[PDB]
């Protein structure tokens, strides 16, 4: 029997276009829908029905599968998933040594979807230079992807954990999309133990990677030490504490530029002050903490901002309000687009156990650029929203490592 | 015929009501067609005649077809389709002749009344209902209803191509080895039978469409087909004919047809161009308007008429083989492309021209143009080609890492094809030792728009300039200039301005504003230059000096 779905009020389905695929996407999708119809997972749709969302394959392990963006579905939906029922995010998660996450995506294809709410959830198989019309689809049972498919299965999911977590309650099991993260304090040898228990109840209803939230700590504005300054040195030095000063409350800079007087050259040495010397120890001091008087707001937006600092290195902020860090990082370890296409889905994760949350991300690369290749090196189920932007160079300065 | 195939479902939008419109009347001479016509479709099925209850109705009309004396049926649908559910997309894209595959033979079928041989979702016809009016009104009209897709009603193209699509299936299906293209109410099919088995196989095509209510006129030609702008043959294609007019006078309207023929036949044509003609475009003139072309324009215009004199041809994919791109700047802002998998037989070619923002350089405009040529890759050929790009490995290296934006673009090679892509200048990474330091500054008055640039280094020069309506954005690129122009070869310079210094640190080789060109020429006369930013107002020692003379 299925649940009832409404839209939000005044809005109509998606119709989004259809993103190009190449060859060898486009016949895995045949090869999976040809399968997913013939076990009524979904069926052929007409042209009466005028909704669609964008498909797409990704590479998991060599096995294609199949990634539906239901971005303005989800968008369009918000009101179901998010308040009516909907799914607590525990504060406790992000406190364990470890979080284990597993995809229980196959859960969903086992529960009918509300009849009325099908063709929303329409979808097109794009063919090579346009030469047949593409194949339509839409979905009869919960969609992968779908916000509403948790906070449908939600009830049948604390039936499937109960056992186990009454058995262990010290064990934080968390469900976001189509995952499920799972947090212990064991030692990770009989935490991955408990993996497995888990992975067995999760096998009786049909479900045949590893975080340290801990080993999570800020990635400071850094000041640099140094043997000699310039004024060159000098004045980098000011402009980095003068926007820390925008964030962080305590920040001094004055005993510092009185260094910086007159006109002088930038390759000019000049010695520290007693004055200076102590401010920068201060701010030093005052740059490793948290921001004083920064709180997440569960009703706003998370935002992440990424920048390119060079040989493989990206310094990212999330913020709800600009300069206010809710948290900062750094991700590193040569494509471009791969790299950033991992940092953003290792940000995505981290907000996801800290908040429950996904970002919009500010994306520094064309737009063009991006659409094309992120497929490529996409291995997540969900898609955060993204925009693209210029990063004021300067604010790459000031987060350098 | 109407075809045996299912209805699809249909309904109007959720507020909303089946039309209501009344008949205008009519001409005694306009009546007495439709009737007729009606008449006729009335015994073919195609409409049923109805009696009110019914209580909806559309206004229908008629039209003597051209001179030669026929009359049409036109119904004005307005109404219903304003009321009417939207569809899917018909299918949005058509197919390119570079993404086609060789056949050795051809055929094209047309449907006979397509629309009105493909039956309506039977819970809907009352909505079509109209009414041919008496003669001067006096009396109650003869009221219909559709049974099939009517002419001019917002669902049939899409629910006539679905149609078709179930239809075509079956056929496909179990003829692997042949190909059909359909569109509206053509079908295009394709293989490589000889004309005999190839007829064979046309006519089980024709039989299979006859069975499901869709005639085909019988078998009364050879390549080349004209499809689509494009002429087709069985192993090669080309636009067709391009005529470009001579005359001593251009109109707006004969510039703008001119750029849309040459656009059209630079998918095949290496090297058009119409930067010098599309400037004559710019302004607002009347269409009627005589536009003298420019010396260039006029120049431009040759140099594509040179091209164009005699054919050229692109061939058909090969899905077997690599597809290889290759790039050429042209003018200024223009690329030009080609693709082949055969050097150098082209399956197509193509302009890149556009300008992402302001400020640019070659290196960024390359990069974009092989974003563009990407997605059309992927687009009719499924794949992404191999490139060859006049830019040296190292350069784009150097560039790439340095810049800080991601961006990646897929395997390619140097090809040395002139003029190649450089960066122009760089900017130094540290201050220079033995570089005067040049401290600029400058500032605007909101609603006086009187503006001074100017600096002071640290060797003791000074130099204040006023400026006249300018804003506070240009002040600060004028300070810039000044310094660039008063220093040496080598020179470190300390600007407020994070805006100047996004736009300089980008490394611009061409840009729109004519200031910030000649401090590009300027910056490449350099030997080493140093661009460093300070925090305004924050009482930095050059800073404050030179923003306290400005
Ligand atoms: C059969 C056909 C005819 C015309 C038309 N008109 C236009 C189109 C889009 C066609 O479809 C296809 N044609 C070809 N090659 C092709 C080769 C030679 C000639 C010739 N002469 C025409 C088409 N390859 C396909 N995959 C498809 Br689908």
């Amino acid at each position: 029997e299925t649940v009832p779905v409404k839209l939000k009020p005044g809005m109509d389905g998606p119709k989004v276009k259809q993103w190009p695929l190449t060859e060898e996407k486009i016949k895995a999708l045949v090869e999976i829908c040809t399968e997913m119809e013939k076990e009524g997972k979904i069926s052929k749709i007409g042209p009466e029905n005028p909704y669609n969302t964008p498909v797409f394959a990704i590479k998991k392990s060599t096995k294609w599968r199949k990634l539906v963006d239901f971005r303005e579905l989800n968008k369009r939906t918000q009101d179901f998933w998010e308040v009516q029922l909907g799914i607590p995010h525990p504060a406790g998660l992000k406190k364990k040594k470890s979080v284990t996450v597993l995809d229980v995506g196959d859960a969903y294809f086992s529960v009918p979807l509300d009849e009325d709410f099908r063709k929303y959830t329409a979808f097109t198989i794009p063919s090579i230079n346009n030469e047949t019309p593409g194949i339509r689809y839409q979905y009869n049972v919960l969609p992968q992807g779908w916000k509403g498919s948790p906070a449908i299965f939600q009830s049948s999911m604390t039936k499937i954990l109960e056992p186990f977590r009454k058995q262990n309650p010290d064990i934080v099991i968390y469900q976001y999309m189509d995952d499920l993260y799972v947090g212990s304090d064991l030692e990770i040898g009989q935490h991955r133990t408990k993996i497995e228990e888990l992975r067995q109840h999760l096998l009786r209803w049909g479900l045949t990677y590893e975080l340290h939230p801990d080993k999570w700590t800020v990635q400071p504005i850094v000041l640099p030490e140094k043997d000699s300054w310039t004024v060159n040195d000098i004045q980098k030095l000011v402009g980095k504490l003068n926007w820390a000063s925008q964030i962080y409350p305590g920040i001094k800079v004055r005993q510092l530029c009185k260094l910086l007087r007159g006109t002088k050259a930038l390759t000019e040495v000049i010695p520290l002050t007693e004055e200076a010397e102590l401010e920068l120890a201060e701010n030093r001091e005052i740059l490793k903490e948290p921001v004083h008087g920064v709180y997440y707001d569960p009703s706003k937006d998370l935002i992440a901002e990424i920048q390119k600092q060079g040989q493989g290195q990206w310094t990212y902020q999330i913020y709800q309000e600009p300069f206010k860090n809710l948290k900062t990082g750094k991700y590193a370890r040569t494509n471009d687009v791969k790299q950033l296409t991992e940092a953003v889905q290792k940000i995505t994760t981290e907000s996801i156990v800290i908040w429950g949350k996904t970002p919009k991300f500010k994306l520094p690369i064309q737009k063009e650029t991006w659409e094309t290749w992120w497929t490529e090196y996409w291995q997540a189920t969900w898609i955060p929203e993204w925009e693209f932007v210029n990063t004021p160079p300067l604010v790459k300065l000031w987060y350098q490592l | 015929p109407i075809s045996p195939i299912e209805t699809v479902p249909v309904k109007l939008k959720p507020g909303m009501d089946g039309p209501k419109v009344k008949q205008w009347p009519l001409t005694e001479e306009k009546i007495k067609a439709l009737v007729e016509i009606c008449t006729e479709m009335e015994k073919e099925g195609k409409i049923s005649k109805i009696g009110p209850e019914n209580p909806y109705n559309t206004p229908v009309f008629a039209i003597k077809k051209k001179d030669s004396t026929k009359w049409r049926k036109l119904v004005d649908f307005r109404e219903l389709n304003k009321r009417t559910q939207d569809f899917w997309e018909v299918q949005l894209g058509i197919p390119h002749p570079a993404g086609l595959k060789k056949k050795k033979s051809v055929t094209v079928l047309d449907v006979g009344d397509a629309y009105f041989s493909v039956p309506l979702d039977e819970d809907f016809r009352k909505y079509t209902a109209f009414t041919i009016p008496s003669i001067n009104n006096e009396t109650p009209g003869i009221r219909y209803q559709y049974n099939v897709l009517p002419q001019g009603w917002k669902g049939s193209p899409a629910i006539f191509q679905s149609s078709m699509t179930k239809i075509l299936e079956p056929f496909r299906k179990q003829n692997p080895d042949i190909v059909i293209y359909q569109y509206m109410d053509d079908l295009y099919v394709g293989s490589d039978l000889e004309i005999g088995q190839h007829r064979t196989k046309i006519e089980e095509l024709r039989q299979h469409l006859l069975r499901w209510g869709l005639t085909t006129p019988d078998k009364k030609k050879e390549p080349p087909f004209l499809w689509m702008g494009y002429e087709l043959h069985p192993d090669k294609w080309t636009v067709q004919p391009i005529v470009l007019p001579e005359k001593d006078s251009w109109t707006v309207n004969d510039i703008q047809k001119l750029v849309g023929k040459l656009n059209w036949a630079s998918q095949i044509y290496p090297g058009i161009k119409v930067r010098q003609l599309c400037k004559l475009l710019r302004g607002t003139k009347a269409l009627t308007e005589v536009i003298p072309l420019t010396e260039e324009a006029e120049l431009e215009l040759a140099e594509n008429r040179e091209i164009l004199k005699e054919p050229v041809h692109g061939v058909y994919y090969d899905p077997s083989k690599d597809l290889i791109a290759e790039i050429q700047k042209q003018g200024q802002g223009q690329w030009t492309y080609q693709i082949y998998q055969e050097p150098f037989k082209n399956l197509k070619t193509g302009k890149y021209a556009r300008m992402r923002g302001a400020h640019t350089n070659d290196v960024k405009q390359l990069t974009e143009a092989v974003q563009k040529i990407t997605t059309e890759s992927i687009v009719i050929w499924g794949k992404t080609p191999k490139f060859k790009l006049p830019i040296q490995k190292e350069t784009w290296e150097t560039w790439w890492t340095e810049y800080w934006q991601a961006t990646w673009i897929p395997e390619w090679e140097f090809v040395n094809t002139p003029p190649l892509v450089k960066l122009w200048y760089q900017l130094e990474k540290e201050p220079i030792v033995g570089a005067e330091t040049f401290y600029v500054d400058g500032a605007a008055n909101r609603e006086t728009k009187l503006g001074k640039a100017g600096y002071v280094t640290n060797r003791g020069r000074q130099k204040v300039v006023t400026l006249t309506d300018t804003t506070n954005q240009k002040t600060e690129l004028q300070a810039i200039y000044l310094a660039l122009q008063d220093s040496g070869l080598e020179v470190n310079i300390v600007t407020d301005s994070q805006y100047a210094l996004g736009i300089i640190q980008a490394q611009p080789d061409q840009s729109e504003s004519e200031l910030v060109n000649q401090i590009i020429e300027q910056l490449i006369k350099k030997e080493k230059v140093y661009l460093a930013w300070v925090p305004a107002h924050k009482g930095i020692g050059g800073n404050e000096q030179v923003d306290k003379l400005v």
